[PDB]
């Protein structure tokens, strides 16, 4: 039951977790997520744009 | 994974032009330094782990301030102080609400969390036992107390927690109980149509979420009988979204708030102090 | 040959040109689809009229003028009395849509102004009335096709029954955030020097897979001139801006007698 | 790893001389005693545990002495009692600094803990329930409160801990937050240039460290109302160096501190005591 | 997409930006580099200040109109007072440079007029008095980023002392040849028609490896209106001319204390 | 997730370590680090010094 991950590092390892409850809601904060695509809200653009090229052609 | 490293570059003499865009495209601006101007190699070993949602939304924020009393209470005035209902919500407080107003539609779990704090009235009447407090979660349609002893408090159902004054503050998770698929922050519409000819009012009616918002009521109590000291508490009420996501990205909230809609104040619509000059550093 | 300027859209039996756009925007990335059986709620078999709802209508011209501080229109509101689209909406209890959204404004080389474009998904907006809060009529919620304007004061009503209509502030978005962010949003610009159209694809937006139509807008649509139109020959003068939407993968459940909403 | 062993060894008639050398070169003496003298072996078990980096700072030490009250407050001065806010530093205290102090740069996660103790004001004017604390942690630019009631203390994303009178003292860890790859202990300049001709003040400027460093402020209040009976309180804050590195070794302070600068007072600079002649055992 | 009207330079911290440009000129076809240990000649470690002198230094614009004769600049002069391509020429005695020379010229759709852009190894310009021959002192010669003004008159001198400045003819290019014929230099025309810039790239260029900046201008700089502006709106109307230059390879042998030249 | 390490010896064995928290700025104090290089602050010189040897020649 026990999950071993890697802590955030310091000034200069691992930490381990076991869940308690029954309900996921109990559970501690979602792990690190860094997924991300600022495309969308920067770039929602139908037609591709590349950035050496003009933008209007 | 880490923000973005810099790539050693030199000059350019070119037809490609990376400097130049269009921005009525709707796209921002994209170029980077090492389009416009000669960089070094530098390794980025930064992240934006502090920026995630669940790292911006990970604390704990006070929500409202409640208050009950404990005492030998003789007019329907005082009888309705020894117990308090709150219907649930964020607006009572800015500073949760505006970080979740970034976004339109939210999803999460709740971590809630209580402070309890309490005085004496006065000092003249003796002293008090050390008092346990029944906070319950009334879900919409339960029925909700009129008096601090009444037999809604017997709890069957409802979740309750008592609490014993001085120990750890009180703490508890709430799954996402949302009837739609996410939460939402911002609600353009109503709870009904409105038909031709009906003899319904129209003159009263309101608009947007708190025409179908409901997240039920806090109840809270001293369990205690009165002691001959009169004592009067503050509950504080504390959120924590946990396991979120959200979507749909807004403006931030520029000026102050006047209630649970996004209405603004006549007096409190000028948020920029002018500067002196269009030149100024 | 092909451009970022020139661009064709057909929708049913109807067809826009233009030949001075700017790309064109897919709102958050996501082009509109059906429901799939995998996020449906209500269990009836939908009605998905396709043709005969999803084409292009273009609203009454409003006037661009120097004055001007800009419009706003919310959807399905403002296509609720359009031909089949319409009818389709009010005979159901639910429905659902994606839009292309295609805005008409043409100057001359001589002109200058800018317009932002923008789609607000749930476009809440301010009352008129400090004595109460969140207090608008369903009436001045939902004008329809002639849409509304914004203004560039804040005149509160002196009494509440007078003040149950959107306080659509400029600089403030009518909702209490600065304009200058609502870049955030899906977005386009109008610049006439550059460009004479704007070009957005809208998914469907919101917390549900389907919804009340004439109880809800999903999206707003925000016009607002960021640099006001000028031309030198005559300062005064006016050039119109058309709006015209296209309903996309529609689909409706609930089906019964027809909805009549209040008009006063 | 041992402190280094004796060899054995016996005399020399050489052209080896250890006992010489030439400390102007910049290099301390070498010599060690089996150079100079007939040795015996002695294993050397001993080691410097205890002199590591980590173990020379291992320990919580007091840096401030905080004051908060709780009563009814009817004066500006008196409502200013009610809270406190101090700028986070170790120079209000001279144990831990003058440790710091033998280093020049540093880089360290914190431990901090607190000691919280009260005591009445008065004995005629009854009692006081038990009293919970507040201990904010406001980071640079975040708003400072101005009443011990204020909307700052909602502290939606400033962290907070929430301590109950007469629990275990509260303890937090905080991460390495220097903006420098390490702690200056010691910065031989300024915040800015002054520049030629400028209109700028030149008069009352400040020099060193104090013109950079800003670990923001901690702001403590009684989260209770008050009582009849006034109580007065004390905030001890303790700070432990953990996960320790140090750079560039410094002659440790040798006379009293007068401030946050290395300042000397005129009436404290002769820390010898004279020997009465060159000859004293 | 790409175009030869739409160019970007980047030297250094620097970027020029153009969308009606017409290609640009490599003078002589030869594009500047370091000096090779196998045409060297002083022996000392050189100073290469790379980015830090080797960026575009923007002069004082000057104003074309419709009686302009035209400009001139001396190169490494022109630049002698800017930043650290300054400095490092002044505290060596030797030094090297080739450049981006981008002469930039704006107007509209309705203005008219053609500037020749030319550069021109050793430009030894004739002098203003008939007294002497080879007759100009070194603060005439050496003006420095205002650089000088041809006229369409000769009037030399009555006393010498008074005619020791450039006789900048227009028509004989200030040296006694045909302006007509400047053409055999490397150049570009700006033509207010066809393009807004003009852009030579420049070799260092001399008969030896490298030599004395503060006594000797490689190159000079000359813009001549071959065909006057014209306005119809308004005849005397002016529009800027902007140069900006980048050294490049730049190179410095020599060190000692700073040379000061005489002011007077 | 649990490390074993040996203890500081006493008067007259191992001990177990298991981290709880996320963050590595949690974890209780660094791991005895017995390195130390005296040389650079007491004999920083460019030139080897031999003992032995006259320390100028
Ligand atoms: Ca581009
Ligand atoms: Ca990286
Ligand atoms: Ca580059
Ligand atoms: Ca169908
Ligand atoms: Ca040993
Ligand atoms: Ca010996
Ligand atoms: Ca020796
Ligand atoms: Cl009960
Ligand atoms: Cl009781
Ligand atoms: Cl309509
Ligand atoms: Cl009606
Ligand atoms: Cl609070
Ligand atoms: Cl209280
Ligand atoms: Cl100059
Ligand atoms: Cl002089």
């Amino acid at each position: 039951g026990a999950q071993v991950s890697s802590q955030k590092v310091g000034a200069h390892v691992n930490y381990t977790t076991i869940n308690y409850y029954k309900d996921s809601a109990s559970n501690a904060a979602s792990k690190l997520d860094f997924s991300q695509d600022p495309s969308k809200f920067t770039e929602p653009v139908k037609d591709i744009m590349i950035k050496t090229a003009p933008a209007l052609n | 994974p880490t923000a973005q490293s810099t790539p050693l570059t030199s000059g350019v003499n070119s037809q490609e032009v990376p400097a130049l865009t269009a921005v009525e495209t709707g796209a921002s601006g994209q170029a980077v330094p090492s389009d416009v101007i000669e960089t070094r190699h530098v390794v980025n070993y930064k992240t934006r782990s502090e920026s995630t949602l669940e790292s911006f939304f990970g604390r704990s924020a006070c929500v409202t301030i409640l208050e009950v009393e404990n005492f030998n209470a003789t007019t329907d005035a005082d009888r309705k102080k020894q117990f308090t209902t709150w219907a649930i919500t964020y607006t009572d407080t800015v500073q949760l609400r505006r970080k979740l107003e970034f976004f339109t539609y939210s999803r999460f779990d709740l971590e809630m969390t209580f402070v309890i704090t309490e005085r004496y009235y006065a000092s003249n009447t003796g002293h008090a036992r050390n008092q346990v407090y029944q906070l319950m979660y009334i879900p919409p349609g339960a029925p909700r107390p009129t008096a601090w002893d009444d037999y809604t408090w017997q709890s069957s159902s409802n979740p309750s927690v008592f609490y014993t004054y001085g120990s750890a503050p009180p703490r508890m998770s709430i799954p996402y109980v949302g009837i739609a698929n996410a939460y939402s922050h911002f609600y353009d519409g109503f709870a009904r149509v409105p038909l031709k000819d009906e003899t319904v009012d129209s003159g009263d009616t309101y608009y947007g979420l708190v025409t179908i918002n409901d997240f039920g009521t806090l109840a809270v109590r001293v369990v205690n009988e009165y002691n001959p000291a009169r004592i009067t508490s503050k509950i504080r009420v504390y959120m924590k979204p946990k396991h979120v996501r959200c979507w749909c990205p807004r403006p931030p909230r520029a000026v102050p708030y006047r209630g649970e809609g996004v209405d603004f104040k006549q007096d409190s619509i000028t948020p920029l102090t002018a500067v002196e000059n269009i030149n100024t550093f | 040959g092909y451009s970022d300027r020139v661009r064709q859209i057909t929708l049913g039996n109807s067809t826009i040109t233009t030949q001075e756009a700017a790309n064109a925007v897919v709102a958050y990335g996501e082009w509109p689809s059906y429901l799939d059986d995998k996020e449906a709620n209500p269990i009836d078999a939908p009605t998905e009229p396709d043709v005969s709802s999803n084409r292009f209508y273009t609203l009454d011209s409003v006037q661009w003028k120097s004055t001007s501080r800009g419009w706003w229109w919310k959807l399905p509101d403002a296509l609720k009395d359009m031909g089949m689209f319409g009818q389709n909406m009010y005979y159901h209890y639910l429905g659902r849509s994606g839009y292309t959204v295609h805005v008409q404004c043409n100057a001359s080389k001589f002109h200058q102004g800018a317009l932002g474009v923008f789609a607000i998904p749930e476009y809440v907006m301010a009352c008129n009335t400090e004595a109460k809060t969140s207090y608008v009529s369903y009436v001045n919620a939902n004008p329809g096709e002639k849409g509304g304007v914004f203004d560039n004061a804040y005149n509160p009503s002196a009494e509440a029954s007078e003040g149950r209509k959107f306080a659509a502030l400029d600089y403030l978005l009518g909702c209490g955030v600065l304009a200058g962010n609502a870049f955030v949003y899906p977005h386009q610009i109008i610049n006439l020097r550059t460009n004479n159209s704007a070009t957005l694809v809208l998914p469907y937006v919101n917390s549900l897979a389907i919804d009340c139509m004439a109880k809800h807008n999903n999206w707003g649509l925000v016009i607002l001139p960021l640099c006001k139109l000028d031309y030198a020959p005559n300062s005064s003068t006016e050039i119109p801006i058309t709006v015209t939407i296209a309903p996309m993968f529609t689909e409706f459940n609930g089906l019964r007698n027809i909805t009549v909403p209040a008009t006063q």
